[PDB]
């Protein structure tokens, strides 16, 4: 009759902002009210630029501890001493200035998203390529964007846990 | 606003009827224009230009140590 | 609406529509709003002129030796401290009368776009090749003017970064036994534990 | 769809497993599936005969490293010793050819249609066009079944042959 | 389609058919590749007849590397001897005169016009005479370079 519910904590009902993204029409979790409470905009932005840095440290973990390495005597170090060697070596400034680079261009998306002169949607940066023309093809390659991403942090988060506490490659 | 709230207020109207489910941000409307608008105060402008001014100076001091070339 | 055809994600940047390089309207943080598109486009053409001439004088300078008595270093950065200083002295009256001698003494950012017909970058120095041709071929040659001068400001700093890290010439690249350049020098404030 | 695609030996439409019950959009999406799959079966069956017959490994695939072109065992061996970021590398050249223009539905990639231009079929003739579209299929399926069983017969042997 | 090339006193050459399926721009895109087929594989033969009679002119080809013009010998062998920056100083001449004109089809590009000229007709009717010559060359060339190729390739020496 009313109060449309979240399908995935059904004792709370769906908060608004979510109306209009990916993953409300079939989960609609936000039990804290976070949306509520902040920018839906925002939150999926930070929800996406998680979801594709999780992505791609969890692969990057599993190649550096499978034994993927660059072809250098600097590069020969595991995957937890690999952020103090590559610190003390240089490449992780230049990598910290390379994304600090692409995130000032990210800040400027999202300070022109917000103000309306871009139609810019939270997540979009552009890149169409494998993306389906059809609009159901559009939301389905979203909803596993955003699926994948969410795993990926909870893999990634799960992968250094165990790594730290008992120093193996990954399987573990 | 009946109930006394101070101005640039984020805060919704507390005489609501029962249970709400609304969206009320709380984070301060601020405006990309107003932003650089302050930031181009003359208070902060020139506290920007000493700061970068001393911090030229302090390269400069660094990297050539006295005056070694008079 | 409309967004920049280089960067899709952001606004497409206004007054660069009537331009040589404005098709690709890049202009991310927007100094276009800010300042005179005039200025900003002279400023362009003349930071990739110079550049460009830099690039061939860093390459050709260990080559082509030098005035007779001082030695073109290998590493062109010590070439500074290798030049004569009436060398130094003649090259600084060149480029003083050359640079105010372009625009009548009306040389600063108030002044150069103020009083009519300035084009901006047109020295004058053959500019009447651009005055035949047909409109489309003028602008793609002022196209690849732009694009080389872009190519050559960022490839004369990498040349002078490369010198700077390899402590060398240029060309000798990562030299035998490299392994990373060395680490770098002078404190920080995660030098001292920050 | 009986009438679309190849079938060189003629009166061999091959739905065997009735794969195909009628739906254009996965039978379009099968099509460029096969026909990639059929370019890749090609070019990796060149890439595997070709070391044999022509053996040509000169100098170093890593300068640095010391890989040799020389040391590298053909066949499946391959992927342990072709440089780390030798294999990114050619991982990355794949990505150009797969992303440099679109290959969703509803666009010419979906159907094979790309940017290679090699052949040139000559659109005036629209009949050695089909000729040739249907002997890149055959030829594609042909060395599909070729590069999985000399895959197998690089796994069981122990090498390449 | 019995034009340029049938003044061949075998006639309109045509082994294997080819050209008989009213492929009209097939021949005009074959026309191209004979055309530039036939002046890279001139300049080649050129440029390996000339360096025995009247030898490798004398200076230096390499500031920093030391390496003259007497040193990069002829032949196959001479690849791997010219400087990784003289190759791509090459391959840059080769591209800029690939580019500097469109040589898609339908125009002047796509016949081998490229405003080169220098041996032109005075439009009496000797434009067809010089462009069969060239055709005649090239065709020849061709056979001829690859022969030395392959003379190059088992022997060995440039001869
Ligand atoms: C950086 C972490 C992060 C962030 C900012 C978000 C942000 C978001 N998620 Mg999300 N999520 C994440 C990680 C994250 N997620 C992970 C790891 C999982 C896997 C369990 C999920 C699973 C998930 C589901 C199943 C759903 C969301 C949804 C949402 C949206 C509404 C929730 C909200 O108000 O904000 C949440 C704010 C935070 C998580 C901040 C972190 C707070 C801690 C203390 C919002 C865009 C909903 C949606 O799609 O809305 C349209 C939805 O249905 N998320
Ligand atoms: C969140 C992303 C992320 C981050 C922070 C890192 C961080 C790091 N990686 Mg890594 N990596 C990643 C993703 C990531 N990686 C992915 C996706 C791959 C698969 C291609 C790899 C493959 C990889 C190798 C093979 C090596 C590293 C190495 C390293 C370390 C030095 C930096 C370097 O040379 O990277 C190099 C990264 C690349 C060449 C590929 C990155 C390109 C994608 C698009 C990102 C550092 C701890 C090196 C190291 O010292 O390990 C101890 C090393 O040898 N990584
Ligand atoms: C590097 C050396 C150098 C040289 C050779 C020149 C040369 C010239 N400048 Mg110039 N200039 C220079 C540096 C130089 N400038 C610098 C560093 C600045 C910035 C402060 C300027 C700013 C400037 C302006 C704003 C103007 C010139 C102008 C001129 C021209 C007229 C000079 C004249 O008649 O004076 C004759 C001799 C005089 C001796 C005395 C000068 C004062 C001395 C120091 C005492 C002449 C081509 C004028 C140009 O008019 O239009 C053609 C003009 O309006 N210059
Ligand atoms: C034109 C003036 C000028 C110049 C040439 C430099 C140049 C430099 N600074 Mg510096 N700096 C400046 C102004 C300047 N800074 C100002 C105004 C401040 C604040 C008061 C600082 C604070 C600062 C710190 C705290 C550090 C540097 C460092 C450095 C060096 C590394 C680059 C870097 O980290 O960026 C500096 C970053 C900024 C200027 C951005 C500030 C916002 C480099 C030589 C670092 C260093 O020595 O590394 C070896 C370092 O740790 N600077
Ligand atoms: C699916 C396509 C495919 C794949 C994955 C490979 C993969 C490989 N080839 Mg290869 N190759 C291919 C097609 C392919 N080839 C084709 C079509 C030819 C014929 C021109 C060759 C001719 C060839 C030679 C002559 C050599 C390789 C070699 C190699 C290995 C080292 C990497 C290298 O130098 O690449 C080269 C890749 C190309 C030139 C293809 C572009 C690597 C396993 C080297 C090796 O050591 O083999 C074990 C080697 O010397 N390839
Ligand atoms: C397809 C065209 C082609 C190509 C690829 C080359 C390539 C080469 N020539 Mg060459 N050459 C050409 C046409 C060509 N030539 C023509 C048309 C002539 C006649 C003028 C010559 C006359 C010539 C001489 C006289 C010499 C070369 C030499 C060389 C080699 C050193 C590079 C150099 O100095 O160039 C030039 C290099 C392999 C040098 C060499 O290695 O000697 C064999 C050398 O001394 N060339
Ligand atoms: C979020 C990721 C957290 C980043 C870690 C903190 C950053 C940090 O410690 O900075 C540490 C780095 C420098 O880090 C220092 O670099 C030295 C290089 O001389 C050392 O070699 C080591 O890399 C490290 O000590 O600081 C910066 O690079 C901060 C500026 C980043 C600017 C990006 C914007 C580009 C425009
Ligand atoms: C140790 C020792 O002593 O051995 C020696 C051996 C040897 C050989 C002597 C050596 C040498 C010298 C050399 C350099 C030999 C070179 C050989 C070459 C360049 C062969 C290229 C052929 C290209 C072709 C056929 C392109 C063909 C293109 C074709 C057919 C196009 C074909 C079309 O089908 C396409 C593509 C579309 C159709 O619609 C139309 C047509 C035109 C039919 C060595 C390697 O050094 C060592
Ligand atoms: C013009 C751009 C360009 C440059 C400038 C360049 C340069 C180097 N390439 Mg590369 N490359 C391509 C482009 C370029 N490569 C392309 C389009 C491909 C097709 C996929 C390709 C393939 C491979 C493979 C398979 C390998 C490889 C490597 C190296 C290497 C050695 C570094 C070192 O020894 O330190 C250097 C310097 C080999 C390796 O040794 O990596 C350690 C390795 O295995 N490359
Ligand atoms: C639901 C959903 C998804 C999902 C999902 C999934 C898979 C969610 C899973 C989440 C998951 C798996 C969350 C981990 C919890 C583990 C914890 C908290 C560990 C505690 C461990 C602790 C606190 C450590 C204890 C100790 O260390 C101490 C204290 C010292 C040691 O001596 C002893 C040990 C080691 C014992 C998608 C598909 C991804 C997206 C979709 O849209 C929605
Ligand atoms: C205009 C005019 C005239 C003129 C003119 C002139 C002078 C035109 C000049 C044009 C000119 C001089 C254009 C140079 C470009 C240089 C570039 C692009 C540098 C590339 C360098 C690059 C891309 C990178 C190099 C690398 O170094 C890096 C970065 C790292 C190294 O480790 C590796 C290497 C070395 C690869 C006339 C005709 C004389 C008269 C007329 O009347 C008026």
């Amino acid at each position: 009759g009313g109060y449309k519910m979240s399908k995935a904590v059904p004792f709370l009902p769906m908060s608004p902002a979510l109306e209009g993204y990916v993953g409300a029409e079939e989960e609609g979790f936000d039990p804290m009210g976070f949306s509520l409470a902040l920018d839906i905009r925002w939150l999926r932005e930070a929800e996406l630029k998680h979801g594709r840095i999780c992505m791609l440290a969890t692969v990057g973990w599993i190649a550096t501890d499978l034994g993927m390495r660059l072809p250098g005597p600097a590069y020969q170090v595991s995957t937890l001493e690999a952020h103090d060697a590559m610190v003390k070596f240089g490449p992780m400034a230049q990598i910290l200035i390379w994304l600090g680079i692409i995130e000032v261009f990210s800040f400027l998306a999202i300070t022109n998203m917000m103000e309306g002169t871009t139609d810019r949607q939270p997540g979009d940066y552009g890149l169409r390529r494998l993306y389906p023309k059809d609009e159901e093809g559009q939301y389905e390659m979203q909803l596993k964007e955003l699926r994948n991403g969410r795993l990926a942090m909870l893999a990634f988060s799960g992968i250094v846990t165990t790594a730290v506490l008992t120093g193996r490659t990954w399987p573990f | 606003r009946k109930i006394p709230a101070g101005p640039y207020s984020v805060s919704v109207e507390p005489l609501r009827d029962g249970a709400t489910n609304e969206v009320s941000i709380v984070t301060p409307p601020i405006s990309s224009e107003g932003v650089q608008e302050y930031l181009s105060l003359a208070p902060v402008f020139f506290m920007a230009l000493a700061i970068f001014t001393s911090g030229f100076a302090i390269e400069v001091l660094r990297f050539f140590p006295d005056t070694r070339y008079w | 609406k409309e967004t920049s055809a280089s960067v899709p994600f952001l606004p497409k940047p206004k007054n660069l529509a009537g331009w040589v390089g404005g098709e690709t309207e890049f202009d991310p943080i927007g100094f276009s709003n800010w300042f005179d598109m005039k200025w900003l486009r002279e400023a362009e053409l003349k930071h990739g002129r110079v550049c460009m001439m830099a690039t061939v004088g860093f390459v050709l300078q260990p080559y082509i030796g030098a005035y007779p008595g001082v030695e073109m270093p290998a590493d062109s950065l010590q070439a500074v401290y290798a030049a004569p200083s009436e060398a130094w002295f003649a090259f600084i009256f060149a480029a003083g009368y050359i640079e105010s001698s372009s625009y009548n003494g009306k040389i600063t950012q108030l002044n150069m776009f103020e009083d009519s017909d300035r084009v901006p970058g047109n020295l004058g120095w053959g500019s009447t090749r651009l005055e035949g041709m047909s409109k489309e071929e003028s602008e793609l040659m002022q196209l690849k003017e732009l694009k080389n001068g872009r190519l050559a400001m960022l490839a004369f700093s990498g040349m002078v970064h490369h010198n700077i890290v390899v402590k060398g010439a240029l060309f000798p690249l990562v030299p035998d036994g490299w392994t990373g350049p060395e680490p770098w020098a002078v404190g920080s404030i995660m030098n001292n534990m920050g | 769809e009986s009438e679309r695609g190849a079938q060189p030996p003629f009166g061999f439409w091959d739905p065997l497993g009735l794969s195909a019950d009628g739906d254009v959009a996965t039978f379009k999406r099968r099509r460029a599936s096969e026909i990639k799959h059929g370019r890749i079966a090609m070019l990796a069956a060149m890439g595997y005969m070709t070391p044999e017959i022509t053996g040509k490994f000169p100098g170093y695939l890593s300068p640095s490293t010391g890989v040799k072109y020389a040391d590298i065992p053909n066949g499946l061996a391959a992927i342990s010793k072709v440089p780390v970021v030798g294999w990114l590398q050619i991982f990355a050249w794949t990505a150009v050819c797969e992303l440099w223009e679109d290959q969703v539905p509803g666009t010419p990639g979906h159907e094979g249609e790309f940017c290679f231009k090699a052949f040139k079929v000559t659109s005036d003739a629209p009949e050695t066009r089909e000729t040739k579209l249907a002997s890149e299929l055959a030829n594609g399926r042909l060395a599909m079944m070729a590069i999985i069983g000399l895959f197998f017969q690089d796994g069981l042997t122990g090498s390449a042959y | 389609e019995s034009e340029l090339g049938a003044q061949a006193p075998l006639g309109f050459f045509d082994p294997l058919k080819l050209t008989g399926d009213g492929s009209v721009e097939a021949f005009k895109r074959r026309r191209q590749s004979e055309i530039k087929h036939g002046r890279i594989s001139m300049l080649a033969a050129m440029g390996y007849m000339t360096p025995e009679i009247t030898g490798k002119f004398p200076g230096y080809l390499s500031p920093s590397l030391n390496l003259k013009f007497a040193d990069v010998p002829n032949g196959l062998a001479a690849v791997s001897k010219v400087p990784a920056a003289g190759w791509a100083q090459i391959l840059g001449y080769m591209a800029y005169c690939e580019t500097s004109q469109d040589q898609s089809a339908g125009t002047p590009g796509a016949a081998g016009e490229f405003g080169f000229k220098v041996i032109t007709s005075d439009d009496d009717e000797v434009l067809k005479r010089k462009l069969a010559s060239e055709l005649a060359n090239g065709r020849l060339a061709m056979m001829a370079i690859i022969g030395m190729f392959y003379q190059d390739g088992l022997t060995g020496s440039a001869w």
